[PDB]
């Protein structure tokens, strides 16, 4: 009986891309989905197939590293007998030249290009060679599949439609950019799986890497790490409609977040871009105008279990491809379970912001992050609000048990401690207490600028930026900033007021202290000693003044208004002296009544009682 | 996309 010989295989390109939903990418070469049956017939030149003399062998093979316990390469008979879950082949239909096969792979089998091959064997007699090339894809019709998702509407929404919206604008003016993902487009999978195979995790361990790609959390993990450029190149770098003319490009702000969604549609994972918006004298926004607040802010969700985490966290996960991130289950974001993978203090951060005033303990809600969390309707052209998923409504149990599994009690207050003057330079400190078992590291804003009367603020007169504030468990700090008169005389107003103003930022959490406090520069005093009745005043600046003068009046001590000048100037620190007689009108008390006038400090007052 |  004489040995095999293969004319051609075909690769039913039309059966298999209709049934596997890879139409579009099956013109060229086959591509196909895990864990469901496809299908190749042989034409043999010649003979045809007798099972009971030919014994036909597959092998496939994935990477530039293969192997079985990887999971990166197979090899499986034809026969009857096939196994659920494992690769197997078996005839469906035998005609008279040709023999029509049907191919399984796993439903957790490493996605990528593979190489089919075959060995014939007639017993005595063999030879093995090349059939041809498939690709295989997440897939979300698979039961078995991590990325299944149970709903048709839903796989038709988040894997095979290939235009979007985005929504951009504001929290009260979403504006929904229309987007062209074309997952399906020519070239697409292709740059997909290039991206893939020069992730860091791929230079470093081609062989594991190419196994971990049956995981749908590492290869969205990874599609996050890559869209951004951080000196490896990466396919962004930090207007146009869609992600084609950029990929392409490339192989050659919402931006991060549509390509993440084209190639993760393409590679076969379920996938939504999602908008989150913020909005806003105040030092927070001062501080604003390496993570900032914006807006808005654009990321992914995809769909998936986590058999790698607990149960019960399988369904969408965050992706943050903005300048690796994720992916995070968006339940342990709305629980505070931060403790869990991957990387979810960051994405609680960009929803959540706890903003506490001490104007002496009250909520300032003049910062307000996380509304109208946004995504497109399934298979509608509107927009679906999804902020119920991140977050309790406010002011909930559910919210405030939740606020605590996160945060697992810190104060600020400005304190002076000794007098301030008029003249004189002084400390002011922002003094900080930990009544809490954490360790905190914050950044701290501390500054002060004139205030008028009536609450208009003048210019800054000091300033004290801490990048990183240790604070240790049970434990205070009080942090000094100098105020100058070198620096508050010139821009001073009327008031004589200083507004002191501070910022403490814990920014894992995303928490915001902000005490404020005025503070009242005296000015001298005006010292009354009767002996007659004397007057002096001491200079409280570090400057002399010139055209000192006096004037004292008190009914029932004298009948006339006494203005003396002073013809010399008085020195820094040092005194100025007047004397004038007095002849009590009546008996009883008495109130003398004294005005200081200068160049520089004017309109001082004072007055003394007797009798 | 503006800083707040």
């Amino acid at each position: 009986a004489e040995e095999l010989v293969l004319e051609r295989c075909d690769l039913e390109l039309e059966t298999n891309g209709r049934d596997h939903h890879t139409a579009d990418l099956c013109r060229e070469k086959l591509v196909v989905r895990r864990g469901q049956p496809f299908w190749l017939t042989l034409h043999f030149e010649g003979r045809n197939y007798e099972a009971s003399v030919d014994s036909l062998t597959f092998s496939v093979v994935t990477g530039p590293a293969p192997s079985q316990e990887a999971g990166t390469k197979a090899r499986f008979p034809l026969r009857d007998a096939v196994e659920e879950g494992d690769w197997t082949a078996t005839v469906v239909d035998q005609q008279d030249c040709t023999l029509s096969l049907q191919l399984t792979t796993p439903a957790n089998a490493p996605i990528g290009l593979y190489r089919l091959s075959l060995e014939a064997s007639t017993g005595y007699q063999g030879s093995s060679f090349v059939l041809g090339h498939f690709i295989l894809l997440f897939n979300a019709w698979c039961p078995a599949d991590a990325v299944y998702l149970d709903s048709e509407e839903e796989r038709q929404e988040y894997v095979l439609t290939q235009q979007g919206f985005i929504y951009q604008g504001s929290a009260k003016f979403i504006k929904n950019i229309p987007w062209n993902f074309g997952q399906f487009e020519d070239g697409i999978l292709d740059i997909c799986l290039i991206l893939l195979d020069v992730n860091p995790k791929f230079l470093k361990n081609a062989g594991r890497d190419c196994s971990r790609r049956s995981s749908p959390v590492y290869v969205g993990r990874v599609v996050s790490g890559m869209v951004n450029c951080n000196d490896d190149q990466g396919v962004l770098l930090g207007s146009w409609i869609g992600s084609v003319d950029i990929l392409r490009r490339w192989k050659n702000c919402w931006v991060f977040a549509a390509v993440a969604c084209t190639v993760l549609r393409c590679l076969g994972i379920p996938t939504r871009v999602v908008t989150n918006y913020n909005s806003a004298s105040n030092l927070l926004i001062e501080y604003f105008r390496s993570e900032m607040i914006w807006n808005f802010h654009c990321w992914v969700e995809s769909w998936m279990t986590r058999p790698d985490l607990q149960p019960g966290y399988e369904g969408w996960q965050a992706l943050d491809p903005t300048p690796c991130c994720g992916p995070v289950p968006v339940r342990a974001i709305k629980e505070g379970d931060l403790s869990t993978k991957y990387d979810a203090p960051f994405v609680f951060a960009e929803v959540n912001a706890d903003v506490v005033d001490w104007i002496q303990k009250s909520i300032n809600r003049s910062l307000i992050v996380g509304l109208k969390i946004s995504t497109k309707s399934v298979g509608r052209d509107e927009r679906e609000d999804i902020t119920h998923t991140y977050k309790y409504p406010e002011g909930s149990s559910e919210e405030r048990e939740a606020f605590t599994r996160a945060n697992h009690g810190m104060a600020m207050r400005i304190r002076v401690g000794q007098s301030m003057n008029m003249g004189s330079d002084f400390d002011v400190f922002a003094h900080i207490t930990n009544n809490t078992a954490e360790e905190y590291v914050c950044r701290l804003l501390l500054c002060a600028r004139t205030v008028s009367y009536n609450g208009i603020l003048g210019p800054e007169c000091g300033t004290k930026y801490l990048l990183n504030l240790n604070l240790e468990p049970f434990s205070e700090k009080s942090v000094p900033l100098c105020i100058l008169y070198e620096k508050y005389r010139d821009c001073l107003t009327e008031s004589n007021l200083i507004k002191v103003r501070a910022l403490l930022v814990e920014p894992v959490i995303n928490s915001y202290l902000l005490a404020e406090r005025d503070l009242y520069l005296e000015n001298p005093e005006i010292k009354i000693r009767i002996l007659v009745a004397e007057v002096s005043l001491q200079n409280p600046l570090p400057v002399a003044l010139e055209g000192c003068t006096f004037t004292v009046e008190g009914a029932g001590l004298t009948e006339e208004q006494k203005t003396v000048e002073i013809p010399d100037p008085v020195e820094a620190g040092e005194e100025v002296k007047v004397r004038m007689d007095l002849l009590p009108l009546h008996m009883g008390l008495h109130k003398l009544v004294v005005n200081f006038e200068s160049d520089k400090l004017k309109a001082v007052k004072g007055f003394r009682n007797v009798i | 996309a503006q800083p707040l």
